[PDB]
RNA sequence: GUGAAGAGGGAAACAACCCAGACCGCCAGCUAAGGUCCCAAAGUCAUGGUUAAGUGGGAAACGAUGUGGGAAGGCCCAGACAGCCAGGAUGUUGGCUUAGAAGCAGCCAUCAUUUAAAGAAAGCGUAAUAGCUCACUGGUCGAGUCGGCCUGCGCGGAAGAU
RNA sequence: GAUGUCGGCUCAUCACAUCCUGGGGCUGAAGUAGGUCCCAAGGGUAUGGCUGUUCGCCAUUUAAAGUGGUACGCGAGCUGG
């Protein structure tokens, strides 16, 4: 998994929130993936996605990162009676909402960007969809 | 440049707004200067394909409302947050 | 496979027309004869320059006969000579390893002229210029 | 045949034939590109 | 569209019956058809056995473009034979001919055989070849398949009863 | 909020869900939730459309000229789209690597000419060339056509124990 | 206000994600046996040494000695390790 480099608390509520995010559209790159689904990324998924993306666009592209896991959440091992104490941080989730931008490519063809994002998400569970900045 | 067909909208509130969009008619306003704002409803399908092109956001549009013409520019554009579908577009006069 | 037409084109230097394998079993099969072709070839190569494979066009016939026109040494080889570094150009257009003047290109175009296509001598000169640019040998004259 | 659940593309001579409710591949260049389903 | 709007033809020396949805030709050198269609509209002219899209369908014009070529292919099914060779790689496979039996084997202890249907004529002088020359493009094509389907060309050798094409590559044998 | 402490009607039956709170009787009438092909009371109702999997009547990642509707774009009688006639030339079987890799192991060139069109090339083949075929392009043909987009309904994916 | 735990024995029965036989696809498929994957439950699916082990390890066979459910099947049938 992937985790913060600085913290202030070491456990966090699972958190239930409604849809929509402020970052709805790209504001740097000319391409992106926004979200259609919602859920939580374990953070091995974010790791796999980054990997797959890079291998395609090569060093031609230009990268911007959004979505940061920062909610830890604990997991109690098997053979432990639930609701007696609380487990150890074995999650590092990023609560995601519809329209949440993932990554952002630029400096590449539209086709190349699509088939780096196609490789990325497919190791991210939610359905995604292509973004073209246009001029806005 | 797109020369686009719209008409006055006298139907307001979220309920009516939602209802409107299903009939391919999405709310919108023209405003500019100290002239009165014109609450119109453009046609979804038409504007959808037009706004896909960058021409829309960067050239004088001419929205024919009630046999008159108003020269505007498309300023802000409030899209659906995971579909290329629209929900509203703010127009600031040119 | 090893099927081949009777109008072959091949490059061989002297003493590499003597074996059948680097010309391929392919055209060895035909009415062109390895032995015959070798000694005939190697005679005429003495007068001309050599250093890299030399393009000869053999026209085979079905009576076990053949005729061949041995062309003048390649445009590439001639350009290498002009540039003063020969035995290939390594990997072209990733380094510079020659210089070629407008004068050199014109000379080479006139010598190769017979075997070339081109509207004018000018057309042919540009063809040789494209070979220089393809060998990574710059033209800055 | 060999179960592969995504047709993709493997050759230009992959015809991509829909026979029954499945979409198999018959390929006459290489029999390796055949698959049962899609 | 295309085929389904191209004009049907009944060639000279061929004749047709009045049918509701059956395709039946008569005469000679074209006198056997028995195929059914189930969304044609069997209308007539004097040289066009016409087909259209039957009521209760909206894809009945598929059946019409079918019926067109299907008629025309059994005019020349009878007139012209098919499977005029059917060769084979591999020795000991051979054939024999009795003018209505044609033997085949792959080196089998007992030869396998096809007793050719009525109206289907076959013989051959070459005994690694099977020459059919009977009636109906379909009929012939079925019997043709039964031959070659015992052993087919391989993608490292090509051994196996062929027809008129092979799929083979020069894959490297292992255990060498 | 209900059950607890509430029956009745509906959810196949199923305390907790949905409808509606039973003073009592009457082989009375009108409705609710929910239903109207038969078992089993009432529409094989009217109007229009969609769907062929028995979908409806368990499933997702994901895959697919499935099929219906809408808008836009590319191409089209100055000839598109399929097929068919061809062109497939030349400097140049270019260079590194290798005796020989000289379009097509890997690496580099991937320019220019001939032109209506013709890549120093997509694969088969050869260590690799040679050859075969090909995205590339002209003629013939004779009328519509090619992919995305929004969107409805289907399809595959879909294996278990009396 | 009692539903006898596990294992074996004995007797089974069902499911298929199939170990074997039957039918195939692909193969780097030389033949030869195979490898891999698909269809298939009709039938068939080893004896001993040690250990209560279910299981495992080992020995030697066989076409193969499948896997799981059935109160980790079967004590108002047996044993009581």
């Amino acid at each position: 998994m992937l985790q913060p480099k600085r913290t202030k608390f070491r456990k966090m509520h699972k958190g239930r929130n409604r849809g929509l995010a402020q970052g709805t559209d790209v504001s740097f790159g000319s391409f992106g993936l926004k979200a259609v689904g919602r859920g939580r990324l374990t953070a091995r998924q974010i790791e796999a996605a980054r990997r797959a993306m890079t291998r395609a666009v090569k060093r031609q592209g230009k990268i911007w990162i959004r979505v940061f896991p920062d909610k830890p959440i604990t997991e109690k091992p098997l053979a432990v009676r639930m609701g007696k104490g609380k487990g150890n941080v074995e999650y590092w989730v990023a609560l995601i909402q519809p329209g949440k931008v993932l990554y952002e490519m630029d400096g590449v063809p539209e086709e190349l960007a699509r088939e780096a994002f196609k490789l990325a998400a497919a190791k991210l569970p939610i359905k995604t969809t292509f973004v073209t900045k246009t001029v806005m | 440049m797109f020369t686009i067909n719209a008409e006055v909208r006298k139907e307001q509130g979220k309920g009516a707004s939602r209802r409107l969009r299903a009939a391919n008619k999405f709310p919108a306003i023209i405003y500019g200067g100290k002239e009165a704002p014109l609450a119109i409803e453009l046609d979804h399908d038409k504007v959808m394909n037009m706004q896909a092109k960058a021409e829309f956001y960067s050239e004088v549009l001419t929205i024919v409302v009630d046999g008159k013409e108003i020269k505007v520019k498309a300023q802000d554009v409030q899209r659906h947050p995971y579909k290329p579908k629209l929900q509203h577009i703010d127009f600031v006069r040119a | 496979a090893k099927k081949v037409q009777a109008y072959v084109k091949l490059q061989v230097a002297a003493g590499m027309a003597n074996p059948s394998p680097p010309v391929g079993p392919a055209l060895g099969q035909q009415g062109v004869n390895i032995m015959e072709f070798c000694k005939a070839f190697n005679a005429k190569t003495d007068s001309i320059e050599k250093g890299l494979p030399i393009p000869v066009v053999i026209t085979v016939y079905a009576d076990r006969s053949f005729t061949f026109v041995t062309k003048t040494p390649p445009a590439a080889v001639l350009l290498k000579k002009a540039a003063g570094i020969k035995s290939g150009s390594g990997k072209p257009n990733k380094d510079k390893v020659g210089k070629i003047s407008r004068a050199q290109l014109q000379e080479i175009a006139q010598t190769k002229a017979a075997d070339m296509t081109g509207a004018d001598i000018e057309a042919m000169t540009r063809s040789i210029e494209g070979t220089a640019r393809s060998m990574g040998l710059v033209v800055e004259d | 045949m060999k179960v592969r659940a995504s047709v993709k593309k493997l050759c230009r001579n992959c015809k991509i034939v829909k026979r029954d409710g499945v979409i198999r591949v018959i390929c006459s260049a290489e029999p390796k590109h055949k698959q049962r389903q899609g | 569209s295309r085929v389904a709007k191209a004009p049907v033809v009944v060639p000279a020396g061929v004749d047709v019956k009045i049918n509701g949805q059956v395709i039946t030709i008569k005469g000679k050198n074209g006198e056997l058809t028995r195929t059914l269609n189930d969304a044609v509209e069997v209308k007539h002219a004097d040289n066009t056995l016409t087909f259209g899209p039957r009521d209760g369908y909206a894809d009945g014009w598929a059946q019409a473009g079918t019926a067109r070529a299907l008629l025309n292919s059994m005019v020349i099914g009878v007139t012209e034979g098919f499977t005029k060779k059917l060769q084979l790689v591999g020795v000991g496979y051979r054939a024999a001919v009795k003018g209505n039996v044609i033997n085949l084997s792959l080196g089998f202890s007992h030869p396998v055989d096809h007793q050719l249907p009525a109206g289907i004529t076959a013989e051959c002088p070459t005994q690694t070849e099977i020459v059919l020359k009977g009636a109906d493009k379909q009929v012939i094509g079925q019997v043709a398949a039964d031959l070659r389907a015992y052993r087919r060309p391989e993608p490292y050798k090509g051994k196996g009863v062929r027809y008129a094409d092979e799929v083979v590559r020069t894959k490297e044998a292992k255990k060498k």
